[PDB]
């Protein structure tokens, strides 16, 4: 759905990193670097944005119920 | 079958079986933190296998407190060879094989299916049959 | 007193099939004297021992020596008796077996004492005259030291 | 039966890291404040969310539980708050929370990222970890959420939003000098970062009388408290933990007597 | 023959029996003829056991189920009365007969 | 709908004792101390300060089981020396203990910023 918070083993802040870490894969890095520059050194927190499918734009597709 | 249904298995049946080895020593604190687990415990911290240079208790010296009142049951391990009980070393087994339970204590070998399992004349059998349903209910959640 | 066999002993062999276990090993011993064949299993990391070693070996019913029973208890507080710590390596346990040579009418000349050092075990093999304090079911010390 | 003297170094000591030795003390001593670290370091994070208006396509409990988890600068006041059982008012006053408005609707066609800026307190000195930025829901246009919370004072043992720290490394002996684990084939097994000994050989001889001491540790943060202020604050705790029991064994001692 | 070398109970060796029963009950067994007498019939009737048993279980399969443990039992018996091997005992076989 | 609430592993509603203190009637100078509402964070403490005292003869402690919140902890002590004043001296010595780790830790990091 949406990118979690708080990576689910340790808890270190990954909601904040799914932006950035789409930046960083769109214009240059490759997944590791852009995991490794965002300073994801445990693979429990790489695991958490490199496994993450953000369903949220999807759902936003949709015209809302109230205009 | 006059065999027991319920018998030592999963987790505690390997780790019955590696604790029993002779290379398992627990130190003074290991052994306090086992003993307060038996329920039929008297109290009385047995003497251990090691006195010097540092106290160490053995693996089967701590389980026969769990063997209660006096069982008498010789048994053999998965491993044994037909070899040893030919041979010499009949009564030493090199590779710590066989099982022989005496007085309630377990004098040497190494338990595994074969022993706490559910099979004929198994030590729980044994515990069973010669004691009764409830020291062996005991028996059971101890061990565990 | 309350001795029961004193003996300094030589060790032949280590491993003389092969190692089944990594913190045990078994001392296959020959005797000086007495000529009394031993085979006793020892903590290696604990005690370390090696080939051709000279080590003085001493079983005894009670550590104080004076003659007392030590009722079987583990108390650290047990130093007001004077316990026998002389040895580096003490064991502690109790006689499993004693098996002997006597066919019916002829007396056994020669017995093996069998102890079972809570899982540990030594086989003492050699003439019945010093080997006949030994009795099944029986508390036993194992005293240990290496020698120059 | 008295105390050994523990001494301590600290190795990194950064806004995010810190990195300590702790020597000469008993394993369950370092353990336990391990484990304090994690359980029992009090920290303030929302726990009462209401929410007024949400078109947002996130449902309101999981709006809810990603505000609950959203970590709260608590370096100062935490100490200063009263946990809101123990507190004298019902409900909710400043002296047992603090509250946290939101109130975002989108009306550009461009997706509105609702992120921890967004909440609002009353007072300055909580503030969701913004001096990037934690993102709560996405909002389209015509979509609108709209929400008061209150965060409380907990501790790690109720929830793990009340957690204060990342991934505690604990860590003692990195050279197997004691043997709590053998390695069936020493060789192959990476040496940790503490290890002292040459790439040559594996592990270090055996020590049949060491015992575990120097236990290396390296607390990181989640940005709620400061990690320094972390073992500070799980010491403290764990001391008051041990003082209650005193307190309660002595009562009880001279009563049954 | 090792069924006789192993339950006849020969009393004739006189070296034998002092050394496994009683120094005072070797006399007894030697003098008494109403001892060897039974001892006779108890080996006569175990021989007779033994054919209905060879009758009974072809194959030779000696493997059995039986209520209690004869074998488990006396060794529970020697371990509770700390019964010595090493020593004469002062059991009279006609008492367990 | 079972799920007991979050406080139930440090909370102490009407009722409980936090410490109970039972003596042992198997052996000499034993007693069990039933801590409620606790959990191996002080268990494991209590147990390893104790063994430091040479007049303690036994000490551990338990958990009865994970899903409730209780301790059983067994101290026996040499005669003319209660197992009460054992734990007693093993908490005074545990607060001495923490609160010079603490100074000595915030000793430390006041040196590493600026020195
Ligand atoms: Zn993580
Ligand atoms: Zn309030």
């Amino acid at each position: 759905m949406i990118i979690p918070v708080r990576c689910f083993t340790c808890g270190k802040i990954v909601g904040n990193k799914w932006e950035a870490y789409l930046g960083l894969l769109q214009a240059e890095y490759t997944e590791g670097d852009a995991l490794d520059a965002l300073g994801l050194k445990r693979y429990c927190c790489r695991r958490m944005l490199l496994a993450h499918v953000d369903l949220i734009e999807k759902l936003l597709n949709y015209a809302p119920l109230e205009k | 079958s006059n065999r027991p249904v319920m018998g030592i298995v999963q987790d505690t049946l390997t780790a019955v079986r590696k604790f029993t080895k002779r290379d398992v020593f627990l130190e003074r604190g290991e052994v306090m933190n086992l003993l307060m687990f038996l329920s039929t415990w008297d109290g009385k911290v047995p003497q251990p296998a090691i006195l010097k240079p540092r106290p160490l208790w053995t693996g089967k010296q701590i389980f026969s407190l769990i063997i209660p009142g006096h069982i008498n049951c010789i048994r053999t391990h998965s491993t044994h060879p037909d070899d040893e009980d030919s041979g010499p070393y009949k009564h030493i087994s090199p590779g710590d094989t066989k099982v022989v339970v005496e007085n309630g204590e377990l004098i040497m070998g190494i338990l595994c299916k074969k022993s706490l399992g559910t099979s004929a004349g198994s030590l729980v059998h044994i515990s069973y049959l010669e004691m009764g349903h409830d020291i062996t209910r005991l028996f059971y959640s101890n061990i565990q | 007193a309350g001795i029961l066999f004193e003996d300094i002993f030589d060790v032949k062999d280590i491993d003389p099939e092969g190692k089944k276990f990594d913190r045990v090993s078994r001392l296959h011993c020959e005797s000086e004297s007495f000529k009394m064949d031993l085979i006793l299993d020892v903590n290696i990391q604990i005690y370390p021992v090696d080939l051709g070693d000279k080590f003085r070996l001493v079983i005894a019913s009670t550590l104080y020596e004076d003659g007392t029973l030590d009722d079987g208890e583990y108390n650290p507080t047990d130093d007001r008796p004077s316990r026998a710590d002389q040895f580096e390596y003490v064991m502690y346990g109790k006689v499993y077996r004693i098996e002997g040579d006597e066919t019916s009418t002829e007396a056994a000349t020669r017995l093996s004492a069998y102890v079972s050092y809570g899982g540990l075990l030594m086989r003492l093999q050699g003439d019945a005259n010093n080997l006949h304090g030994f009795e099944v079911d029986s508390r036993v010390y194992l005293l240990m030291k290496k020698l120059a | 039966p008295y105390a050994n003297q523990p001494t301590v170094r600290i190795t990194e000591l950064t806004d995010e890291n810190v990195k300590f030795i702790i020597e000469n003390t008993d394993l369950a001593v370092a353990n336990s404040i391990r484990r304090v670290f994690i359980a029992e370091v009090p920290i303030i994070a929302i726990d009462w969310v209401q929410i007024d208006a949400n078109s947002s396509v996130l449902h309101d409990e999981f709006i809810a539980h990603r505000l609950g988890l959203i970590p709260l600068i608590s370096d100062d006041i935490v100490d200063k708050l009263q946990y809101s059982r123990d507190c004298t008012c019902e409900e909710f006053c400043p002296e047992c929370s603090v509250e946290f408005t939101l109130d975002v609707r989108c009306n550009e066609d461009q997706t509105r990222h609702v992120t921890s800026r967004d909440l609002i307190s009353n007072s300055p000195r909580v503030i969701p970890v913004t001096s990037d930025d934690i993102l709560i829901v996405k909002l389209r246009k015509g979509q609108e959420l709209r929400l008061r919370a209150y965060a409380k004072k907990g501790f790690g043992k109720e929830h793990a939003k009340w957690n204060p720290t990342a991934g505690v490394a604990f860590e003692y002996d990195p050279d197997n000098a004691l043997r709590h684990t053998v390695y069936p084939k020493p060789e192959e097994w990476p040496k940790s970062e503490y290890s002292e000994l040459d790439e040559d050989e594996s592990q270090a001889p055996y020590d049949p009388n060491g015992k575990p001491e120097r236990f290396y540790y390296n607390v990181e943060s989640c940005g709620s408290l400061r990690p320094e202020t972390i073992v500070l604050s799980a010491l403290s705790g764990l001391k008051k933990k041990l003082s209650d029991l005193q307190t309660q064994l002595s009562h009880e001692i001279q009563s049954d007597v | 023959k090792a069924f006789e070398k192993k339950f006849r109970f020969d009393y004739t060796n006189e070296r034998a029996l002092r050394r496994t029963l009683q120094e005072d009950l070797v006399k007894d067994v030697l003098s008494n003829a109403h001892i060897q007498n039974e001892l006779e019939r108890e080996f006569e009737r175990m021989r007779e056991d033994r054919e209905v048993l060879r009758v009974i279980f072809p194959t030779g399969d000696s493997k059995v189920v039986l209520p209690c443990n004869l074998l488990r039992m006396i060794w529970n018996a020697q371990k509770i009365f700390h019964i010595n091997p090493r020593l004469p005992s002062d059991l009279h076989p006609i008492k367990v007969v | 709908m079972n799920a007991p609430p979050a406080f139930e592993s440090f909370l102490l509603f009407e009722g409980e004792k936090k410490i109970t203190i039972n003596k042992d009637t198997k052996v000499p100078n034993a007693c069990l101390f039933t801590i409620n509402k606790e959990d191996h964070t002080l268990g494991n403490i209590i147990k390893s300060q104790l063994l430091k005292d040479p007049q303690v003869l036994f000490a551990g402690y338990k958990v009865p089981h994970p899903l409730e919140h209780k301790i059983i902890i067994r101290v026996q002590t040499t005669p003319d020396y209660s197992p009460q004043e054992a734990f007693t001296n093993a908490i005074t010595d545990l607060i001495s203990e923490l609160s010079l780790l603490e100074e000595r830790f915030r000793v430390a990091i006041k040196d590493k910023q600026e020195g």
